[PDB]
C-alpha cells in the first residue's frame, strides 16, 4: 500500500514502484514525530499565476484565516517553501519557470494543483496552455474547481496533511533507506460515495 | 522637511496605531472551517449529481 | 568540594544558564506570539490548532526546520554562508547578556554595558553583509547593501540616543542606569532619546517598517532568499531574540527596568518588556513602509541632530542642577 | 588575565599572518576582524576597557564595515589576483620578509633592554579617559574633530560618481 | 574576590553555551533530514554596478561614529568636567552639525538624484 | 443618479487611488438606487433568440423545447453582421467587437482591454524614477495580466 520513489537528474525525472510498507518502535515514533512536525508547519511558496491565486490569498485573509493550520508564512523564496500551489493556468511561456521554481525547492516538497487549469488545462484546451501541471511536475493533491472556494483549498491542505502524516522519509541522509515512501491512500471519491449517493433532497434554487 | 509635516506625520502614525488597537478590540470575522460548516446558497454551483424522478427512476 | 565559594560560583552559572535558556525560549515563543498577535490585530485567531491554543506550533516548526534539507549553494562561499546566521543569532544574544532582569539576577555587570551592546550591534551588521556576499546572488547582494546602509544610517545615532540616559545616570553601567530611575523613569526627561532609541533599535533589528526583504518581494532581492532549513530558522530566531533584547534594553534604559511599587521586580520587568514586544507587533501591523531615500533622510537630517541637541540640553540641565 | 592576554595575542598574530597571505579579499577582511577582536581581548586583559570597546565599536564595527562595503561594490572575483599568486612566489617575498625580520629583531633588542615592573592590570574606566579627554587634552579633541572634517571633505570630493 | 570571579565564570559560561547552542543548531540542521537532487537546484534563485552613494553613506557613518566615540567619552564624565567641558563639547557639536549641514546642502546625503 | 469623479489634471498614484475610492462610493449609491427601485417583470427577453429560453416553458412547451434544444446544442444563429459594445469596466474601458458570418459561432471576437494600454504606458511614465516608484506604480494601475494577455 506504498509507492517508492527515488530521483536522479522527460520530466518528471523520477521512477515509482509499488512497495510494501517497511514499518524498531523508537524509529517509528521518531518517524511519526517528524511527520507531525512536517504536516503541522507547511510553508507555501507565494506563487501567483491566475484567478486561483486570488482565491488562495482570499484563503489567507481574515474571514478565512488559513493561519490556524500553521500555513501562513508564505515565503517568496522557493528554498524556504514546503508546498508549491500551482494556482492558475500552466501557460507555455510560464511552464519552464514553474519547472525551474520547483527544481529550486528543497526536500521535502509537495504540490497542490488548484483549479481546473492546473489539474488538466480546464476550459483552456488551446494552443498556448499546457494541459495540466502534472505533464511535467508530480502533483500530490488536486482541487477541482474554477476557482475552488478558499475552504476547498483548506480541505486540500487537510488532505495533504493526512498524506504527509503516514508517509515515510529518511530521518538523516547518512543512516537508513534514502528512498521516499508515499502512502497509497483510499480515494476521496470512493470514501464519500456512501454519504453522497444517499442524498435525497436539496433546497430549491428560488431562495436565499 | 517641514517641522509641521513631521508633527502631522507623527500624529498620523499614532492614529494608525490607535485604530489597529481598536481593531484588535473587535469581534473575530473568521468562519472556522471545518468545525463551523460553510453555508452555501441553494443554487451554489458545486459537485454535479444525477437525480431521480419522484417515482424512483433516474431522470436522465 | 563543599565550600560557599564553589556554591556561589555554581549558583551564578546556573542563573546565567537559566537566563539564556529563558531568552531563547521567549524569542521562539515570541515568533509564535508575533503570529498570534498579528491574528488578534487583524480580526482573526492565528495558529490555534497545533496543541492547545496553538502552543505546539513552535515545536512543529522547529521539527520541520530541523528535518528540512539544509543546503549550501555550489557557487556560494561555505564559511561566510555558514557564518552569517551565527552572527545574526549570537550578536543580539550576547547583547542581551548584560541586561539585568532582577536585583541580583544579571549575567555580566560590566562597566561598559550599553557600550557592549553597541559592539554587538556593530558586529550584527556583518550578518546581513555576509549573507548578501556569501550567497553569490546579485539580487541578494544589492538587498544586503541597501539594508546595511540603512542600519549604518541608524547606528550612527543609536549610541548618541543612549548618551542622554548615560549622562543622567553618570555611568555606562546598566545597574546604575536602573538605579538612577528610582524616583522618575527616564522616559520623561529623555523622551527624545526614547523615541530616537526606539527608531534606531527597530531599524538595527531589521523590523517593520525597516525590513528590506518584505519591502521589495517583486524584485526578489532579499538577502534571505538562498537560506533554508536551520540557517533561515537561525535568522528568524535571532531576529526575534533581537526584538526581545531591544525591548529589555528599552525597559532598563527608559522605563526603570525592574523598579515598581507593588509587584516583584521580575514581574514588573516582564510586564514592561512584553508590553514593548506587543508594541513591536503593533508597529509591524500598523505602519506603512517608507521609501529607502526617505528612510535614510529621516535617519540623517532629522534624528541625528535631534540626538545631538538632546545630549546638549541634557548636559545643560545636569550642570544647571549641580550647584 | 595573563592567559587571556597571551591567547588573544597569539590569535591576533595568526590572524594577521592569515590576512597578509590571503587571496580572497573578504576572507582577508574577516581574518582582520578576528584579529581586531583578539586585540580587543588584549585591551580588556590589560585594564583598558574603553580601548577594547572602541576597537570593536569603531575599528571592528565601522572601519572594517567600510572596507567590506568597498569590497562588495568592487565585486572582486580575483581577476589577475588569484590567477597570479605572485606574493606566494618565493623570490618576490624573501626580500621584504627578511627586511621586516631584521627590523623585528632590532625592535625586540630595543624592547628587551628596558625596565619592566609588569602591568598590574588595574581597570581604567572610560570616565577617567573622558575626564582627561576634556581636561588636559582639549585642543586634541577639537583639532581631531577638524581632522575628521578634513577627511570627510577630502573623501567626499574624491569618491563621487557623477 | 569570589563574587567577581563568579561573575566572570558566569559570563564565560553564557558566551560558550550560546556559541555551542547555535553550533549544535547547525549540526542538527545539517545532519538531520533527507537530501535530494534537482537540475536547477544548484542554480541561484533569480526569480526564475553599485553606486558610490553606498560608500559615501558608510564613510559618513565611520566619521560620525568616531565623533560619536568622542561624545561617548564625554557623556560618562559630564559632571566632573563642569561648564568648561560643556563649552568644549558645544564647540565640538557645533563643528559636527556644521559638517552635517554642509553634507546635507550639497546633496551628499541625498540618495535620490 | 450618480456622479463621475475627476482629478485636477495630474495622474499620481494617490490621485488614482482616491478616484477609485470615489467610484466605490458612487457604486454604493448606484447599488442603493438598484435596491430601492427594482422593477417587477421578466428576467429574460421575449425574443426568439433569447438563449436559453425560460426554463419552465422549455419544460412544458414543445416549441420552446425545440428552441432550447437547438440553442444549447448547435447554438443560436446570429445573422451575418458586425457589432461593437464598449463599457466602463472596473479597470477602464472594455470593449467587444464581434463579427458574425451567419453561423452559430463567432467569426471574429476582438476584446479591447485597458490594462494593455496601461502596461504600454508604463515606460513613458516611470522613466527617470526609482524601482520602488515602479512597484507603487504597478500597484496603483489597477490591471491584471489576464486583461493584458487574454
Ligand atoms: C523623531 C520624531 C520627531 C517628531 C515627534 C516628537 C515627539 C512628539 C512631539 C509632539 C507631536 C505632536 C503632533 C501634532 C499633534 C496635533 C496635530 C495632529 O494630530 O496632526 C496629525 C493629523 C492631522 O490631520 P490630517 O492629517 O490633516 O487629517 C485630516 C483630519 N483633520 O491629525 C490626526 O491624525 C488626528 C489626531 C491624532 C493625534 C495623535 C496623538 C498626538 C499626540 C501624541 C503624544 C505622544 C503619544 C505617544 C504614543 C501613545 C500611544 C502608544
Ligand atoms: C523597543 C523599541 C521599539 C518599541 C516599539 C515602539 C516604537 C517603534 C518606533 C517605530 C518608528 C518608525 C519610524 C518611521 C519613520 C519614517 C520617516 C519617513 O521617511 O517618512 C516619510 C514621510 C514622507 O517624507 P517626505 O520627505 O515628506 O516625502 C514627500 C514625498 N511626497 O514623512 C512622514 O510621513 C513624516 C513623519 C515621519 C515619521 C515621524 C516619526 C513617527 C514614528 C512612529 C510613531 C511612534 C509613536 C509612538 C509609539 C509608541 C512608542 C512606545
Ligand atoms: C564563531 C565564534 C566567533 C568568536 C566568538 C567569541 C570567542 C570567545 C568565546 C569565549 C569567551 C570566554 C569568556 C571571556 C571572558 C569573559 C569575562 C570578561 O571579559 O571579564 C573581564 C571584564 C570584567 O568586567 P568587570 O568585572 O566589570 O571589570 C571590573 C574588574 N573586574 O569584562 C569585560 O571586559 C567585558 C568585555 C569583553 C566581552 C567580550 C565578549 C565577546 C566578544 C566577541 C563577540 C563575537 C561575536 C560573534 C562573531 C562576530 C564576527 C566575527
Ligand atoms: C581555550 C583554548 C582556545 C580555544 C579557541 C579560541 C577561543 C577564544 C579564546 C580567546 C577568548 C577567551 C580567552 C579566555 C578568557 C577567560 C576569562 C579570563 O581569563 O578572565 C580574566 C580577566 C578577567 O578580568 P580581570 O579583572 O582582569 O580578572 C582578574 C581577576 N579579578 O579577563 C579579562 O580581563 C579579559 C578577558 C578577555 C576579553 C574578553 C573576551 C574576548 C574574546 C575575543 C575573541 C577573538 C576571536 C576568537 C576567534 C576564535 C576562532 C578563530
Ligand atoms: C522577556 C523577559 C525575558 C527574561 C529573561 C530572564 C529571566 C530570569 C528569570 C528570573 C526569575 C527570578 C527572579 C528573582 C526573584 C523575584 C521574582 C519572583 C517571581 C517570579
Ligand atoms: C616592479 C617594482 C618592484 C619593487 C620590489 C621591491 C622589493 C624590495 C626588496 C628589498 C630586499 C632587501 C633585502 C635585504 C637587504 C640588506 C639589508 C637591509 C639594508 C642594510
Ligand atoms: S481554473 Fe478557472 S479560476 Fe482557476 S486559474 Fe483557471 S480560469 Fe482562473
Amino acid at each position: 500500500d506504498y509507492t517508492l520513489t527515488r530521483i536522479d537528474p522527460r520530466y518528471p525525472l523520477q521512477k515509482q514502484e509499488i512497495v510494501t510498507d517497511p514499518l524498531n518502535v523508537f524509529m517509528g515514533k521518531l518517524n511519526d514525530m517528524v511527520n507531525w512536525g512536517r504536516k503541522n508547519s507547511i510553508w507555501p511558496y507565494n506563487f501567483g499565476l491566475s484567478c486561483c491565486y486570488v482565491e488562495m490569498v482570499t484563503s489567507f485573509t481574515a474571514v478565512h484565516d488559513v493561519a490556524r493550520f500553521g500555513a501562513e508564512v508564505l515565503r517568496a523564496s522557493p528554498r524556504q517553501a514546503d508546498l508549491m500551489v500551482v494556482a492558475g493556468t500552466c501557460f507555455t511561456k510560464m511552464a519552464p519557470v514553474i519547472q525551474r521554481l520547483y527544481d529550486q525547492m528543497l526536500e521535502p516538497k509537495w504540490v497542490i494543483s488548484m483549479g481546473a487549469c492546473a489539474n488538466s488545462g480546464g476550459m483552456y484546451d488551446i494552443y498556448s496552455v499546457v494541459q495540466g501541471v502534472d505533464k511535467f511536475i508530480p502533483v500530490d493533491v488536486y482541487i477541482p474547481g474554477c476557482p475552488p472556494r478558499p475552504e476547498a483549498y483548506m480541505q486540500a491542505l487537510m488532505l495533504l496533511q493526512e498524506s504527509i502524516g503516514k508517509e515515510r522519509r529518511p530521518l538523516s541522509w547518512v543512516v537508513g533507506d534514502q528512498g521516499v515512501y508515499r502512502a497509497n491512500m483510499q480515494s476521496e471519491r470512493e470514501r464519500k460515495r456512501g454519504e453522497r449517493i444517499a442524498v435525497t433532497n436539496l433546497r430549491t434554487p428560488d431562495e436565499i | 522637511m517641514t517641522l509641521k509635516e513631521l508633527l502631522v506625520g507623527f500624529g498620523t502614525q499614532v492614529r494608525s496605531i490607535w485604530m489597529i488597537g481598536l481593531h484588535a478590540f473587535a469581534k473575530r470575522e473568521t468562519r472556522m472551517y471545518p468545525e463551523e460548516p460553510v453555508y452555501l446558497p441553494p443554487r451554489y454551483r458545486g459537485r454535479i449529481v444525477l437525480t431521480r424522478d419522484p417515482d424512483g427512476e433516474e431522470r436522465c | 568540594w563543599i565550600s560557599p565559594e564553589l556554591i556561589e560560583i555554581l549558583l551564578t552559572i546556573l542563573k546565567a544558564v537559566v537566563i539564556l535558556l529563558v531568552v531563547v525560549t521567549c524569542g521562539a515563543f515570541m515568533s509564535f506570539g508575533e503570529r498570534r498577535l498579528l491574528g488578534l490585530f487583524q480580526n482573526r485567531y492565528g495558529p490555534n490548532r497545533v496543541g492547545w491554543g496553538g502552543s505546539l506550533q513552535l515545536v512543529a516548526d522547529m521539527i520541520k526546520m530541523f528535518f528540512k534539507e539544509d543546503w549550501i549553494p555550489k557557487f556560494s562561499d561555505r564559511v561566510i554562508f555558514t557564518l552569517a546566521p551565527m552572527i545574526a543569532f549570537t550578536s543580539l544574544l550576547l547583547a542581551f547578556a548584560i541586561v539585568p532582569v532582577s536585583p541580583g539576577w544579571v549575567v555580566a555587570d560590566l562597566n561598559i554595558g550599553i557600550l557592549f551592546f553597541l559592539m554587538m550591534a556593530g558586529l550584527a551588521v556583518y550578518a546581513v553583509l555576509f549573507a548578501g556576499w556569501s550567497s553569490n546572488n546579485k539580487y541578494s547582494l544589492l538587498g544586503a547593501m541597501r539594508a546595511s546602509a540603512q542600519t549604518l544610517s541608524y547606528e550612527v545615532f543609536l549610541g548618541l540616543s543612549l548618551m542622554g540616559v548615560v549622562a543622567q545616570a553618570g555611568s555606562f553601567n546598566m545597574t546604575d542606569i536602573v538605579n538612577s530611575q528610582a524616583h522618575v523613569w527616564n522616559v520623561i526627561p529623555q523622551f527624545f532619546g526614547f523615541i530616537t532609541f526606539a527608531i534606531a533599535g527597530v531599524a538595527v533589528c531589521h523590523r517593520h517598517p525597516f525590513d528590506q526583504p518584505e519591502a521589495e518581494q517583486e524584485l526578489a532581492d532579499g538577502y534571505h532568499i538562498e537560506y533554508s532549513g536551520m540557517k533561515f530558522g537561525l535568522f528568524f530566531v535571532g531576529e526575534y531574540i533581537g526584538i526581545v533584547t531591544i525591548s529589555a534594553l528599552m525597559v532598563t534604559l527608559f522605563f526603570g527596568g525592574w523598579q515598581g511599587p507593588l509587584l516583584p521586580p521580575f514581574i514588573w520587568f516582564a510586564l514592561k518588556t512584553a508590553f514593548f514586544m506587543m508594541m513591536f507587533i503593533l508597529i509591524r501591523a500598523s505602519l506603512p513602509r517608507p521609501r529607502y531615500d526617505q528612510v535614510m533622510s529621516f535617519g540623517w537630517k532629522i534624528c541625528l541632530p535631534l540626538t545631538l541637541i538632546n545630549l546638549l540640553v541634557t548636559a545643560a540641565v545636569i550642570l544647571w542642577q549641580a550647584q | 588575565m595573563e592567559f587571556a592576554f597571551y591567547i588573544c595575542g597569539l590569535i591576533a598574530i595568526l590572524a594577521t599572518l592569515r590576512v597578509i597571505t590571503h587571496t580572497n579579499p573578504v576572507h582577508a577582511l574577516l581574518y582582520l576582524i578576528i584579529s581586531l577582536l583578539a586585540i580587543s581581548g588584549v585591551f580588556f586583559s590589560l585594564g583598558a576597557y574603553f580601548a577594547g570597546a572602541l576597537e570593536i565599536i569603531v575599528y571592528a564595527g565601522a572601519i572594517m564595515v567600510l572596507f567590506v562595503f568597498v569590497v562588495m561594490m568592487l565585486n572582486l572575483g580575483g581577476s589577475e589576483i588569484e590567477q597570479e599568486r605572485q606574493w606566494l612566489k618565493p623570490q618576490v617575498w624573501i626580500g621584504p620578509a627578511i627586511l621586516s625580520a631584521i627590523m623585528l629583531v632590532v625592535i625586540v633588542y630595543a624592547i628587551l633592554g628596558v625596565n619592566d615592573q609588569g602591568i598590574d592590570g588595574t581597570p581604567i574606566s572610560a570616565k577617567a579617559v573622558g575626564i582627561t579627554l576634556f581636561g588636559p587634552y582639549v585642543l586634541a579633541v577639537e583639532l581631531a574633530s577638524m581632522l575628521l572634517l578634513a577627511g570627510l571633505v577630502v573623501a567626499f570630493h574624491v569618491g563621487r560618481e557623477e | 574576590s569570589t563574587e567577581v570571579i563568579a561573575h566572570h565564570w558566569a559570563f564565560a559560561i553564557f558566551l560558550i553555551v550560546a556559541i555551542g547552542l547555535c553550533c549544535l543548531m547547525l549540526v542538527g540542521g545539517w545532519f538531520l533530514g533527507g537530501r535530494a537532487r534537482a537540475r536547477s537546484k544548484n542554480v541561484p534563485f533569480e526569480s526564475g554596478r553599485l553606486s558610490a552613494k553606498f560608500y559615501l553613506v558608510a564613510m559618513f557613518f565611520v566619521i560620525f561614529d568616531v565623533e560619536a566615540l568622542y561624545l561617548f567619552a564625554w557623556s560618562t564624565s559630564i559632571r566632573e568636567s563642569g561648564w568648561v567641558g560643556f563649552v568644549e563639547a558645544a564647540i565640538f557639536i557645533f563643528v559636527l552639525l556644521a559638517g552635517l549641514v554642509y553634507l546635507v546642502r550639497i546633496g551628499a546625503l541625498d540618495w535620490t538624484p | 443618479d450618480f456622479e463621475i469623479p475627476v482629478g485636477g489634471g495630474v495622474s499620481d498614484c494617490y490621485t488614482r487611488v482616491m478616484l477609485k475610492v470615489e467610484e466605490l462610493r458612487q457604486s454604493l449609491r448606484i447599488l442603493e438606487q438598484c435596491l430601492n427601485n427594482m422593477p417587477e417583470g421578466p428576467f429574460k427577453a421575449d425574443h426568439p433568440l433569447t438563449t436559453p429560453p425560460p426554463k419552465e416553458r422549455t419544460l412544458q412547451h414543445i416549441e420552446t423545447l425545440i428552441t432550447h434544444f437547438l440553442q444549447v446544442s448547435w447554438g443560436p444563429v446570429m445573422p451575418a453582421n458586425e457589432s461593437f459594445q464598449m463599457i466602463e469596466a472596473t479597470k477602464g474601458i472594455n470593449s467587444y467587437y464581434l463579427t458574425s458570418d451567419g453561423s452559430t459561432m463567432s467569426y471574429r471576437t476582438r476584446i479591447r482591454t485597458p490594462s494593455y494600454a496601461h502596461l504600454q504606458q508604463i515606460p513613458a511614465a516611470i522613466r527617470g524614477s526609482l524601482v520602488s516608484d515602479l512597484i507603487v506604480y504597478l500597484g496603483s494601475i489597477d490591471f491584471v495580466m489576464s486583461d493584458v494577455d487574454r
